[PDB]
RNA sequence: AUCGCUUCUCGGCCUUUUGGCUAAGAUCAAGUGUAGUAU
């Protein structure tokens, strides 16, 4: 497979790279990870890995300027992200979050209804913005010459 | 209760998001 | 009030910053050809 | 003391401005500062250039004034050389100068810079200056829709069923013109190949592909960055975009339901032309035939006049509000595809250092962009067109019309817009004016525009293809009708949504003074001239003319004499520029497979319109012994004539190289 | 008349080593903004209603 | 004040020409009149009317910057200088190179002609002066000894014959016959960029960042310090009747008395609207032959055109 | 004038009926004007809030 | 070895001898008088030519008009373009080779 | 209080250090088998 799941061990020498490289140098950080191309690489840092991002928790006037502007730009969730400063991912979770949380305590049960919405045994489109998995305490040949 | 408005928001939302197309009788 | 970006203005009137003593001219064209020079010659 | 000849220039400048800028640091300094830090100065212009082409706001954080005055001045200074090089440059490619592949790759590569700049600024100001069209006018277009579907009886395109047993034939459709993409090399990079292998999986279990395609459409709402490029025709540039497979293989499905759908449903009235049934030149014979067939329509007896438009909605893909057109088609289709598809425009382009989110207009790059094009287009032809006279251009819902007839001789007459048609932005209006009505539409224009100075004359777009005798007469009744009819049609349409310019459209008037009628429908341009007028003899001269019956009596009424447009020839002259080109032309059976396919694409779409045009053929003639020379250099020869013909025409099987010939030569 | 040392987002030609708090901080993109006129308020309650 | 100076009328603009599409460099004006040549960072030299102020006449073919253009009062010449290493000229007559001075090896930042021995002189960043016959396109000398950039250049027929200041702080006053400094006139802490000659009084100024100072002919004598203009002056022109024009490249223009050194007016023009408060800057200016208009040449790629306030005496102190 | 956001869509909805779908009256038996004087209280929250934003950004 | 023969300026070539005896203050100033007067004065010719051929068209039209045998209402929007006098862009100038007008046209020439 | 020697911390010098430009100069990908060199 090329790209994938993201581990913590790429994730460490996806931070080193770009103390040599810099932000405008993704086919030459590419080159030193497998299995990952330039564009995935590139998608990994500016939606989890960049610091900028604000991983905390979303606060009362955050919620109340994403309701507005998402009532005001329908769908147009790329641009939202930079006025709200969250990444659009995390944007447009928090809304479905939200939207969720809502209509559940007013009107259902716990779940009533589609149990498996996830999606097993299948690739997921986007995993940059999923967490990372650990580094096996076994490493093989491959990431131990990387 | 109104005061929490962001209850009332989410709700609206809702309502205006996932209603079916003029074209057929709602 | 409605601007489009096609019709937008960014910059003062020449006229207005200079202010109405001092001319302004703009020229992009020659007024005569290449071939019609200076200095005519004596014919 | 060796020159600047050429090769050189490049280097030289960039070695006399930073040789400026060291005088200056000098100079600048205060008297008593430590001698050095100078070649620190120098390497912030050099950062400022690389953020002013990659349009990065540059700014130091505790730069001294002195200093950074400096530097704005000096990159503005290059920057004006650096763009004027780049109007100069395409101005000689234009015209076919003397030019080589490597300042033909070098100037697309600053042209598409310098757009990208002016495209962030753009779509930056809309944000900022708030939505250009109205709250009052956005409803105003959104009600008519409304009123049209409902009058159609219209029934919405549902999410497409689980059991929907079309759904695997559209499969197999979709993935075979993407792979049509790949029939040109075997030299693939990393994301090409990761296409062909989910191409194959799809093919290889369809319910699996399925099943993922309808969970993206009911969940995806964040998609990828695409790249931007262009396609360099000389004459102008083309964009390309470049899309991750996973979504492009989603949206090409998501094209192809739709559209079956559409027809099934008949949305599309019948004038939305690039139609399924029908080549583009048989729609100009459709056209020609469709006004003969119009009742009394030559007649001038009281002064009728008729009136032909050509024009293009100018910038109508550029200015598409994403807010208003998710409603928009959230009337036709089931909301969650109306979601995904607008979603699916909001997108960061992407060009190497340059990225930016596009928001206020559509992505033509997608699978699906040519639906949404025509239903915009729909929602304005109603605009132009009004309510009324839309629904009997299209008939009852019941039976509707064919392409240009009406159920009634008696509803012709009933409005001056006899026929219409819009090939994708090119606008077609045909009018019919009685005597008074005429009159009266002139008066308004002067009443708003009057002209004492007779200007009206002066500034009117007419056809240099044809002789003085065959060209419209400036008459003054005939001009100020002209103007006034466009003035009349382009009041219609709001600026913020469209607009409508004079110096593109084109406008015709027949008249008892003008007895032809020119017009530019697709790739090439006819008149109409009727028997009864200044020919007087049924001629049989050419077959580069057509004549065309009345449908009541068989006699035939008209002839339609065809020409190429002017810009069909230099789009042909420039692909066989293009050919002449490259390094792989000295593999002389890799030409002449171009100048062939090049000459029958050509040929075959023109057919009898090029015998007519004498200026094209001697254009082939100047191609074909271009290309001719080309095979001889590539043997030496040089000036020394006399060589034998034989070897180009001689077909492939006998070992030759199976030229096409379109001119006089002989053996 | 102190020069803040250059610093840049590409080119490192003896292939230096440069801690990113030094590569990170492009301060002059950050202070820009992004501000919505309110007319939108206007068009996206109209057309909602 | 010790001395008192005599009242000169104050300046004022009254025409922005415009039309250029880089930077002004040079100005010069024709000896009857009639029209003046302006180079420019365009690549062009344009013929304007000086009455009128209309586009007479574009010309095309340098390969980068134009540096120096200068009218030949003797022959019907157009004698003009650039960064692409060529000095050229033009034939007015035919409008047509007829001869161009190859033998540099760098940028030639400025040239002026002998006035009675119809000879070209050029400056050159490679720190050299070469001498020109017109006639003959041949090297007659190659002035060395500047450790830097030699930037203006001024002949006269009187000894010395031929003024270079540089780069390099340093003024050296040529013999011509030999090709060997006479006079190296070190007091400028600061680039010397501009240097002109009074028309009628035997001597000559001198102008660096630091300071303006007057100096006298044959030995270079110092004469008078003439302090207060403190910005990187690019042009000096003096009028006959005692006017000095010092042009900077922050774009203040200061009007001097030549007697006395009073700075009787400091003019800071404005820039053309669409342009950035720092690209302000002077390059070149020049008097007409009638000494009644100042043609400034803009770095803004703007032509300035001032004359006198006509109006009775209240400025004067 | 600030309204709340009930009564501002209220008043709102009564001059869409008059202007675009007149018969809906019938079937239950200037816009511009209206939304240059009227304000939701959201948007206006809205914009109170973008200001504190761009003086935050600013004492930053 | 080329142009060996250094052509001199004759008498009517603005020759040095003429430039000597010159009055360039009346000169000047008689020129500038006249261009000023001139390029004022050709606007009322224009007018003044104008008249006779705006004269004209009441005779002309009148042999026409002389006896000599012996649907808008239904459009959304009205009036979207009035008063856009296109006679003000062209004629400024600005110093930004990115907003200058060239450009914008240029743009719209090259990039379909 | 002053001077000298030896640890221990810090400021200014440490630009003594990134030695250009063009289309971010351009492009982006791998597996198996045999002969020569070195241990």
């Amino acid at each position: 497979i090329k790209g994938g799941v993201w581990r913590n061990t790429e994730d460490e020498i996806l931070k080193a790279a770009v103390m040599k490289y810099g932000k405008n140098q993704w086919s030459r950080i590419a080159s030193l990870l497998h299995r990952k191309s330039a564009k995935q690489c590139k998608a990994r840092w500016y939606e989890w890995l960049d610091p900028s991002i604000k991983k905390t928790e979303w606060s009362r006037e955050e919620e109340e300027k994403l309701l507005h502007l998402a009532k005001l730009m329908p769908t147009q969730w790329r641009t939202i992200a930079p006025i709200i400063g969250r990444t659009a991912a995390q944007c447009l979770e928090h809304y479905e979050f939200l939207l969720d949380k809502a209509a559940q305590r007013d009107n259902e049960e716990e779940t009533t209804d589609d149990p498996r919405k996830l999606k097993p045994g299948e690739i997921d489109p986007n995993p940059e913005t999923k967490p990372a998995r650990p580094d096996p305490i076994d490493m093989d040949e491959d990431e131990l010459e990387m | 209760a109104s005061q929490d408005r962001i209850l009332q928001e989410a709700q609206n939302l809702m309502a205006l998001t996932n209603v079916d197309t003029p074209l057929k009788g709602g | 009030e409605v601007v489009l970006h096609e019709d937008k203005k960014y910059y003062p009137t020449a006229e207005e910053v200079y202010g109405p003593e001092v001319e302004t001219i703009v020229q992009e064209e020659d007024t005569q050809p290449l071939t019609e020079p200076i200095i005519k010659p004596v014919k | 003391a060796k020159t600047v000849t050429k090769q050189r220039v490049e280097s030289h400048f960039d070695l006399e401005l930073r040789a400026a800028v060291m005088h200056d640091i000098l100079d600048m300094m205060p008297e008593g500062i430590k001698q050095n830090k100078a070649r620190t100065i120098l390497q912030h212009l050099s950062e400022a250039w690389r953020c002013w082409k990659a349009n990065i706001p540059w700014k130091v954080p505790g730069l001294p004034t002195p200093i950074e005055n400096m530097i704005l001045r000096y990159v503005k200074a290059k920057a004006d050389w650096w763009t004027n090089t780049a109007h100069y440059n395409r101005e000689r490619i234009r015209r076919g100068a003397t030019v080589d592949k490597t300042v033909c790759k070098k100037n697309l590569g600053r042209l598409t810079r310098l757009y990208l700049k002016a495209e962030q600024e753009r779509q930056h100001n809309y944000l900022k200056d708030g939505p250009y069209i109205t709250a009052e006018e956005a409803v105003a277009v959104y009600t008519t829709t409304v009123h049209w579907l409902e009058s159609r009886r219209f029934s919405p395109i549902p999410f497409p069923p689980l059991s929907y047993k079309h759904d695997t034939k559209l499969l197999i459709l979709a993935l075979e013109r993407l792979k049509e993409a790949y029939s040109v090399k075997s030299r693939l990079n990393q994301s090409q190949r990761e296409e062909l292998g989910l191409i194959e999986q799809a093919y290889d279990n369809p319910h699996e592909a399925l099943s993922r395609i309808k969970r993206h459409l009911l969940t995806q709402r964040a998609f990828k960055e695409v790249g931007i490029e262009f396609m360099d025709l000389y004459s102008h540039l083309v964009p390309v975009y470049d899309v991750e497979p996973l979504e492009k293989i989603t949206d090409a499905y998501l094209d192809q339901y739709l559209w079956y759908e559409a027809d099934k449903r008949r949305l599309f009235p019948p004038w939305i032309k690039p139609a399924d049934t029908e080549p583009p030149p048989l729609l100009v014979y459709k056209w020609c035939q469709g006004i003969n067939n119009l009742q009394d329509v030559w007649e001038t007896s009281e002064g009728e006049c008729n009136v032909m438009l050509e024009s293009r909605f100018e910038k109508m893909y550029e200015k598409i509000d994403l807010t208003l057109l998710n409603r928009l088609l959230r009337l036709i289709v089931d909301h969650n595809i109306a979601d995904y598809m607008t979603a699916k425009n909001n997108v960061v382009i992407n060009y190497k250092d340059m990225n930016h989110t596009n928001s206020y207009g559509i992505i033509r790059g997608l699978q699906f962009a040519s639906f949404i094009v025509q239903y915009y287009g729909l929602v304005m032809d109603l605009l132009v067109l009004g309510l009324h006279r839309a629904s009997e251009m299209a008939g009852p819902p019941q039976m509707p019309n064919d392409f240009l007839s009406f159920q009634d001789i008696a509803t012709e007459a009933a409005h001056p817009i006899r026929l219409f048609c819009r090939y994708i932005d090119r606008i077609h209006i045909f009018f019919r004016f009685t005597a008074d009505e005429a009159r009266d539409l002139i008066q308004r224009y002067l009443t708003e525009h009057p002209d004492p100075n007779n200007e009206n004359i002066v500034g009117y777009n007419n056809k240099k293809c044809w002789p003085r005798d065959a060209r419209m007469r400036l008459m003054k009744h005939d001009v100020n009708l002209g103007r006034a009819v466009f003035w009349d049609i382009k009041n219609r349409l709001p600026r913020s949504v469209t607009t409508v310019q004079w110096e593109n459209s084109f406008v015709s008037v027949y008249s008892k003074d003008n007895p032809n009628l020119l017009f530019n429908m697709c790739g090439f341009e006819c008149r109409i001239l009727p028997k009864c007028r200044t020919s007087y003899e049924e001629f049989t001269h050419k077959d580069g003319v057509w004549n065309l019956q009345n449908e009541v009596t068989k006699e035939r009424t008209a002839q339609c004499f065809l020409r190429v447009d002017d810009e069909s020839m230099q789009r042909f002259h420039n692909r066989v520029r293009q050919i002449l080109m490259a390094s792989g032309s000295t593999t002389f059976t890799k030409i002449v497979n171009k100048w062939n396919t090049a000459l029958i694409g050509l040929m075959t779409y023109f057919r009898e319109a090029v015998v007519n045009t004498q200026e094209l053929l001697d254009l082939l003639v100047k191609c074909e012994n271009k290309i001719q020379t080309r095979i001889k250099i590539g043997l030496n020869s040089k000036m020394p004539s006399r060589f034998p013909p034989v070897v180009f025409y001689t077909p492939k099987e006998l070992g030759g190289l199976g030229m096409l010939s379109m001119g006089h030569v002989l053996i | 008349w102190k020069i803040p040392p250059c610093i840049s987002n590409w080119k490192n030609a003896k292939g230096y080593t440069i801690p990113l708090d030094k590569r990170l901080a492009a301060d002059g993109r950050g202070l820009q903004t992004v501000h919505i006129n309110e007319n939108f308020a206007k068009l996206a309650e109209a057309l909602y209603i | 004040t010790m001395p008192k100076p005599q009242w000169h009328p104050p300046w004022k603009l009254y025409r922005v020409i415009s039309g250029h599409l880089g930077w002004v460099r040079c100005i010069a004006v024709e000896p009857g009149n009639q029209w003046f040549v302006t180079g420019s960072a365009d690549r062009t030299i344009k013929i304007w009317d000086l009455a009128s102020g209309k586009l007479k006449l574009s010309l095309t073919g340098h390969i980068s910057t134009v540096r120096g253009v200068i009218v030949s009062t003797r022959s019907p010449y157009l004698f003009s200088c650039g960064e692409d290493k060529q000095v050229k000229c033009w034939d007015l007559e035919y409008n047509k190179v007829i001869r161009h001075y190859h033998g540099h090896l760098s940028a030639v930042y400025g040239l002026d002609l002998h006035p009675t021995i119809d000879v070209l002189v050029t400056c050159s960043r490679d720190s050299t002066a070469r001498i020109w016959d017109v006639r003959t396109k041949a090297s007659v000398h190659t002035l060395s000894g500047h450790t830097n950039a030699v930037a203006t250049v001024r002949c006269q027929a009187a000894e010395p014959q031929i003024i270079t200041g540089s780069h390099d702080t340093t003024i050296r006053l040529w013999d011509l016959v030999a090709g060997k400094t006479r006079v190296t006139l070190t007091n400028h802490k600061k680039s010397v960029r501009a240097v002109v000659l009074h028309p009628r009084h035997y001597t000559f100024a001198s102008g660096s960042p630091d300071n303006i100072k007057q100096w006298k002919f044959p030995d270079g004598s110092f004469i008078q310090n003439l302090s207060g203009h403190n910005a990187i002056i690019n042009t000096l022109t003096v009028n006959s009747d005692g006017v000095l024009v010092s042009g900077a490249d922050n774009g203040t223009m200061h009007l001097w008395d030549w007697r006395t050194g009073y700075n009787f007016q400091r003019v800071h023009a404005a820039v053309q609207p669409g342009s950035l408060d720092s690209e302000s800057g002077i390059f070149a200016c020049a008097f007409d032959q009638s000494e009644s208009r100042l043609l400034t040449a803009e770095a803004d790629k703007t032509i300035k055109v001032y004359r006198e306030d006509d109006t009775a005496t209240e400025e004067t102190h | 004038r600030v309204l709340d956001e009930e009564e501002y869509i209220e008043g709102l909805q009564t001059v869409i009926q008059r202007d675009f779908f007149p018969d809906v009256e019938k079937l239950q038996a200037s816009l511009d004007v209206f939304l240059s004087r009227y304000t939701s209280e959201d948007n206006a929250s809205f914009q109170e809030i973008m200001e504190v934003a761009k003086e935050r950004s600013r004492a930053r | 070895p080329s142009h060996t023969k250094i052509k001199y300026r004759q008498t009517t070539q603005d020759a040095p001898e003429e430039v000597r005896n010159r009055d360039f203050r009346r000169e000047l100033e008689e020129r500038e008088r006249a261009a000023a007067r001139e390029k004022n004065r050709d606007r009322p010719t224009r007018e003044h030519t104008t008249s006779s051929s705006v004269s004209k068209k009441p005779r002309l039209d009148q042999i026409p008009a002389a006896n000599l045998d012996a649907w808008d209402d239904d459009v959304v929007f009205k009036n979207c373009a009035k008063g856009v006098d296109d006679q003000k862009k062209d004629k400024r100038f600005v110093n930004d080779t990115l907003r200058s007008e060239f450009h914008k046209k240029f743009m719209e020439k090259y990039i379909k």
